[PDB]
């Protein structure tokens, strides 16, 4: 019946991985909230825990924190009596732990221990914020000195300690004050740093902590409009190279827009010295998207037309010898910091600026690589390293035809897209310049997870337009060869391709005649739903009573 | 089903429920109107003020705020905002923040004066000082922002597409009436992305006429779009003011003076065979089918003012004239419940700070909103998870 | 007219060109 | 791409692509049978001899095929029909998507074949067992076999005019689901709808079934009961064969004076089109229709018009993945492939090296075994090891994640 | 032209950091590098940097060099046709002279991760150069000999990042591998009769899969295979000393007729046998751990790809998962040897359905793989599965759902196993009784793959059958009740939800009244286009019906 808590406890001092995981796995039960152990067995189990964390040699106490992890979380009465006692323990050995950090990182053992700490510190401050009466008189007398080692910590391991952060200055605003400055010190000789050694997380992370630093209605707007006007600086610093008033709608724009970061420097004979604009651009995007893409307590201003000026002014910058080699691969991935805001301006706020929508996809078109010569053609060179950027520019596609819907007109824009996205669905060679007896031996052959979205694409494209010709004849050429190639090759058809197939049988536009019994005849061992309905139609839905 | 309840007299409204005896009055309420009041969101409602120049706002009790406006308007109507509690970049669900709004508020007044606001920041952001060269009787949203649809009193009705009015030339109009037009209803699917392929507009004026249109045109690309092909039309005897649907579509209810009517598409002939009137003209009569006529069935006898369907396909909400609503119930013909507040103007059910607007149009500019974007689920689970976690870290220790 | 019937024209599908090959 | 046939006659074995003009002449092949051969896992061919109790099986995976015979089998008794259950739903891994390439070795679950006096042998084929033997199932004999959905239900045909539905599980571990008698003289063939569901109780699959009673019988097939024709047709000449188009749009029948189609969709003269096969779910109606065709030289009256397509004495016939040729086998021992619209012969197949055409077959293509075992049965045992062959396959095995890896990798040197 | 001028780069990569050092190697990817004049002048320089990077450094020099080693072999088939050799031989030096001082580097807290990144570079330019012929030939496989032994040592230590490698090098170079089986066998050993739970899922994966393909130098396979199978049998009659065996004697004889064979297996037979003192109650979960441990190296066995058929044993196998699922309390009682004591019977209450688990596992992964190939028996393993279900203690079909909240992970294998089954099988079955404890069971626990498993499941019970009216307006209530609270709650329905509402639909279920307003209006405005087809065919249909 009953397991004997005791015997857990006893048993606890020592246990390896098979006994000290049935030991957690065994006390998530119920019934151990039950009357007359609630005083002397969960006692013993705490006062034990309590000594492993308290004294041992760093694994009695990253066993201990785990154990006191599950049972505060699977029993709230140990949360109710003991959380206290636990958290300031556990507390207590991070502050000595965190006291030196190149004495305790020095085994390969010290990171894991502050990751359990933190998380285990994270978790009870997690549990404890659905219970009023709790959260007074165990976290707040105490939040006083968990905040600063937290962020003495955080200047080496920000990976792990700024959600903590995150969430205690979003869920309490007036203990994390008086450590305000102390906190921006920080982030801000994070952000001075090279900041590309960090990651992606990382630096969204640092990003919207610095974001919700400024909630102490009116403070995250001053914030805000600092990141916005510190973009035009940097424009103007690109204008020198690039020759505006060519066009002069543009530079109109240009001038028409609105600090602790550095003024940067340029040097034309050392190029790879223009990295630094991309990479100054791509930082107040990240801080531009967690000003404007997190949650708050209150409502906030956004401005939405200056940031969608700020897209298509990006969008525009585009058309001795290496340098003119170096200028034509910073400004794709400059372009592609506006596309990365326009994609968070569309989905967070979706409605709310639909009369944008439709400038988005026509200043697309600037985004595609054309040959140099004279010509209307695509550069499909330049289009084999902007894999990654098209894949963002097809979900926001996407994104954006899931409120427009179908369109009477057709743009020119699409049909370029889906000559990239033809381009990009075949097998890349890296040795066509040119043997070694072999040459179809040195390719990138793409995977299914690649497939999937370009033919979500397609599906897009095929829905919403009645497209040309050619562009519909290259799209079912497409889905047959390379249906029936893995069909052959495996012996079934992927989700994703049968998703197109259907959209062709369904959405042909201007087609005389449907592709739909060649479906059924590659579908002929792998059976669908779809066109028996089409085939075989139903009574409808409510002719039964 | 226990779906809370609204109606609005020229004198008061009220909100109450079908299975309850509860009821909350609203204090002050002045309207003539078939559609003068909406919900926006869950937590709002908007009625149009008679003779004031305002919108009351009331908290699903008391006037919350009072909007100024331009001109004393009619009709509203407002386009929800979806596609916001859930993240196709991250794949998290959000829940629904403390401060909602959809993205229009879409007011009408006589002459058709067509006003479109922007209710994040109040901006002016369209008018269209004449749109039907009469009053505006309804104006709605087939579908969730993509067309536009409104009714006047100049026997039309105007569809316009949303998208292409916020940055003017309207798509379909369909003069096919030669009286007043006071009501319409739309029974739609919807594809992978949402269009206009299968969806039907059932049109009701003072003709004694309904008119039903297939539009599935309308995205051809020929006014701007190729005009729809009605499929049906039916003759009443009496001159009509509401119509109302079943959501399976099953059945038109038809709310008229003399009570309310009651039409089966699925009209079951002899024998066995059921026919579908909606995949020509008719002849309607009160209580088989080559003659050119079918038989309907009558509910009530009283004056109908405006008319709702329940969720459930069961229940009718009849709004008379006496300043009272009924709860029928189809299968028996007989009233559960009828509410009354201590004609009706409009009727609407629905199961369980805001800026102050302009008066000039919106003309780079700092195109501004207030918005709030709302927390995560996992801020308002498997134990095998941690389990592999803390297993993977016992490796990492050894002494 | 319908493009889920079989057409009124004798050779459909050759515009898609899946039985051609071409000549190098 | 092209189209691949694979058709033989009582003394040739010839296999032909549609758009290639080039075949490959199997040596040794005999048979007298309507329905005998079938294409085995993507890799084997196997034909069913006469009067040599025997099977022969070709390897055709080769870029240069075998013309030879890669292997024999020998079995119990001569038998006349095969078929063939697909082992489908397994290489996707649905527990997580991987994706598995098919493997070299790879084969069915069954091999079904029936042979004269009506006794039907089925065989595992991954191991060569015996696993059931129906003594007799339709009295005088059975024409063709043929498995609907992947492995669900088998439905069989006879010269005693009943069409049996069995259950793979009722037949395998019998006790049949439903028999049919609505003719009066043998059927010598039947079709099914290519469109098809992975259930029945939510589609509409249509069994047309054809006999010398000179009558085409039209069934819907949704259980859950017994299913329900909706219509049946006649005719003046003995019908032998049929075929439909992949959408269930039409039917084309073969028989002795031409070929002849019809149009399922009929159109009639008020551009008026009538669906002749509207059904529904469980609930519908039994009142089959019944209607009458006669050739080209408006329907209230009980006929139909039928279109000649050929006048050859047809034996055979298959139909190509567009939907728009027909592929007809004559008593001379040829097949003309032939466009429905016009009704004009594109090309003219023969053989090289005789009879009829038995069967023939067609499926796209882009450009050792078990013996089996001849009266022992694999019992109630439970100590006994149901050992097979078996492979399972390969999975399929970018640089924007290669530099995320890096730039976390970075951050733990301080150097 | 419009070149990066390489030497500029080759300058640069000595002394770089990151955000400079990330361009350095999107450059390296460009396709215009590949000329065969640039391979004497300017490549020896960025190739003879690199080696400098890797011949010598700080263990940051060493990183650096081997990233755009790896990032200038994958985008350059010059510069791996030539100097692929030089760049492994220099890594695999430094790996060499590393993995002789494990404990050392590890004290430094970046060794893991320098560990992890020479291992994934040299794992790298193997598999980039094994399908090319020429240059394997005496350029690849000479520096295998030497590259073997250095990773089946540090294997011990450090088992996650390097078996994946050795397993492709035994796959791909197995003839290669043959002097190493036992060194490396002795290897695998150590890590399964150590504790065997500080190792994740992954990692037991890998070492069950390696321990399988050691097995490939047609039969050995199946030696291995057999050997591990017959070691189920002890555990088995153990867990008799606990409950009788003896009351049915069906599961008594069916244990005699398992698979053992002695005095032929002594080098796969390496594990040692278990105590289990009544005594101790947390010393019973060596049994279910053990039965674990075998039954992942079973489905290694099994469920593996080879360059050959297998002569794999199902209807041992069938037996076996029989065998498992028959140990329960609710028609085996308690043996009368062992004495009443609470906690251990709680323990023993609690260990005996994880045994079952297992079985369950190894059906799932029989009928993953082998679909349709072991059908004469589904309907068996189908019946089995109501043993599973618990009950109270009185045997009137009384379910304790206290408990199943405990087996929420495990049955959710079981609906799937139950879905897959059912994907193969007709509608006309005689397991009516389990699926109406199924739907309870799912019923229970719904009030997030579970939606979709238990969903898809609801789904072929109603293409199948039609239920009693019971269960299926309580699944209907289910469907309309979570897909309200979804779309009241957040925009949208799932797909799993939305294919369950059409099947209520069209099922011949219509009579309830929630079935035909409210199923429809939700589908209405969803945005499927499955539902569309039902209100608008695309195909001529009859204006009137005869139903």
């Amino acid at each position: 019946e009953f397991i004997a808590v005791s015997t857990l406890a006893r048993n606890l001092e020592i246990a390896k991985g098979n006994e000290f995981h049935t030991i957690l796995a065994t006390l998530r039960s119920p019934v151990y909230i039950n009357e007359q152990l609630l005083k002397s067995e969960l006692s013993f189990l705490v006062t034990k825990i309590l000594k492993l964390i308290r004294s041992g040699n760093d694994f009695d106490l990253w066993k201990g924190c785990h154990t006191s992890v599950v049972t505060c979380a699977y029993n709230p009465l140990v949360l109710s009596t003991h959380g206290g006692q636990l958290l300031a323990a556990i507390y207590s050995r991070l502050e000595q732990k965190t006291g030196f950090y190149s004495s305790v990182i020095s085994s390969s053992h010290g990171k894991q221990l502050f990751n359990t700490l933190i998380s285990s510190v994270a978790i009870i401050i997690d549990l404890m914020k659905n219970k009023p009466t709790l959260s007074r008189e165990a976290l707040v007398p105490k939040l006083k000195a968990i905040i600063p080692t937290l962020i003495t910590l955080s200047q080496y391991e920000p990976e792990l300690v700024l959600p903590v952060l995150q969430r205690i200055l979003k869920r309490n605003t007036t203990t994390f004050k008086p450590f305000t400055n102390k906190f921006r010190t920080v982030l801000i000789n994070l952000i001075i740093s090279d900041y590309a050694s960090l990651g992606t997380k990382t630096q969204r992370l640092v990003c919207e902590n610095f974001a919700y630093l400024h909630l102490l209605d009116s403070n995250w707007r001053t914030g805000l409009m600092s990141i916005l006007s510190q973009f035009k600086p940097i424009i103007q610093l690109c204008g020198e190279i690039l020759d505006f008033e060519q066009d002069n709608e543009l530079y109109k724009l240009i001038k028409s827009l609105p600090e602790f970061l550095p003024s940067l420097k340029l040097d034309f004979n050392a190029p790879l010295t223009l990295w630094e604009i991309p990479q100054r651009l791509s930082l107040l995007a990240d801080m531009l998207v967690a000003f404007i893409s997190l949650p708050t307590p209150f409502p906030i201003r956004v401005p939405l037309g200056g940031i969608n000026s700020l897209c298509e002014v990006l969008l525009g910058v585009s058309n001795d010898n290496e340098l003119n080699g170096v200028i034509n691969t910073i400004l794709p991935q400059i372009q592609f910091q506006g596309i990365r805001l326009w994609e968070i301006m569309v989905s967070k706020y979706g409605k709310c600026g639909l009369s944008f929508f439709e400038g988005i996809l026509s200043s697309i078109e600037l985004f595609i690589p054309l040959k140099k010569k004279s010509n209307n053609e695509i550069d499909f060179n330049v289009v084999g390293s902007l894999k990654f950027e098209f894949a963002t520019v097809f979900r926001l596609v996407n994104m954006i035809l899931s409120h427009l819907g179908h369109q009477l007109n057709i743009i020119s824009v699409i049909s370029q897209l889906i000559e990239v996205a033809l381009f990009l669905s075949h097998d890349k060679t890296l040795i066509d310049s040119l043997i070694y007896t072999h040459p179809e031996l040195f390719v990138c052959k793409n995977s299914m997870n690649w497939f999937n979205e370009i033919n979500d694409f397609f599906i897009t494209a095929l829905n919403n337009w009645i497209l040309p010709s050619t562009p519909h004849i290259q799209i079912l050429k497409y889905s047959i060869t390379q249906s029936l190639r893995l069909k052959e090759r495996f012996g079934y058809i992927p989700e994703s391709f049968v998703n197109l197939l259907r959209c062709e049988v369904l959405h042909p536009g201007s087609e005389r005649v449907s592709i739909l019994p060649i479906a059924i005849s590659l579908l002929k061992n792998i059976n669908d739903d779809m066109f028996e309905l089409l085939c075989h139609p139903k009574v409808p839905v409510g002719m039964v009573y | 089903m226990d779906e809370q309840v609204i109606f609005t007299t020229n004198t008061s409204g009220t909100i109450a429920s079908v299975h309850s005896f509860e009821q909350i009055n609203l204090r002050q309420c002045s309207t003539q109107s078939r559609n003068s009041c909406v919900q926006v969101g869950n937590k709002y409602l908007f009625i149009a003020q008679a003779q004031k120049a305002l919108i009351n706002v009331y908290n699903l009790e008391s006037v919350e705020q009072r909007l100024p406006l331009p001109e004393i308007l009619k009709c509203l109507e407002v386009v929800e905002n979806d596609g916001v509690q859930y993240d196709r970049i991250q794949g998290v669900n959000h829940n629904l923040p403390d401060f909602n709004l959809p993205y229009l508020l879409l007011g009408s007044t006589e002459s058709g004066k067509l006003y479109i606001w922007e209710l994040n920041s109040g901006i002016l952001l369209n008018v269209k000082p004449m749109a039907h060269y009469q009053s505006i009787t309804k104006i709605k949203s087939i579908l969730n922002g993509k067309y536009i649809i409104t009714s006047g009193n100049d026997s039309r009705v105007i569809i316009w597409q949303t998208v292409d009015l916020v940055s003017p030339k309207p798509l379909c109009i369909l003069h096919d009436h030669t009286l007043p037009v006071t009501d319409f209803q739309v029974s739609s699917s919807q594809g992978k992305f949402l269009s206009c392929t299968d969806t039907k507009l059932f049109t009701v004026s003072q003709d004694a006429t309904i008119r039903c249109y297939d539009l599935s045109l309308i995205g051809s690309k020929k006014s701007i779009g190729k005009t729809p092909v009605l499929l049906a039309t039916f003759t009443t005897p009496y001159s009509i003011k509401s119509i109302v649907l079943d959501p399976a579509d099953r059945a038109c209810y038809i709310g008229t003076a003399e009570g309310c009517f009651s039409l089966n598409l699925f009209y079951k002939l002899k024998g066995n065979a059921i026919v579908n009137l909606l995949q020509r003209v008719f002849s309607l009569v009160q209580r088989l089918y080559a003659m050119g006529q079918l038989v309907c069935e009558n509910v009530l006898n009283s004056n109908v003012s405006c008319l709702e369907i329940s969720m459930d396909g069961t229940l009718l909400l009849i709004g008379d004239t006496e300043g009272k609503v009924s709860i029928a119930e189809i299968y028996s013909k007989q009233i559960i419940r009828t509410i009354q507040t201590l004609e009706v103007t409009n009727l609407l059910t629905n199961p369980y700070k805001i800026p102050n607007l302009q008066r000039v149009i919106f003309d780079g500019h700092l195109h501004d909103i207030w918005y709030q974007i709302g927390e995560p689920e996992a801020e308002t689970n498997d134990f095998n998870a941690y389990l592999e976690q803390v297993k993977t870290q016992e490796s990492i220790f050894s002494h | 007219r319908n493009p889920y019937l079989i057409p009124d024209y004798p050779q459909p599908f050759e515009h898609l060109k899946l039985f051609t090959r071409e000549l190098k």
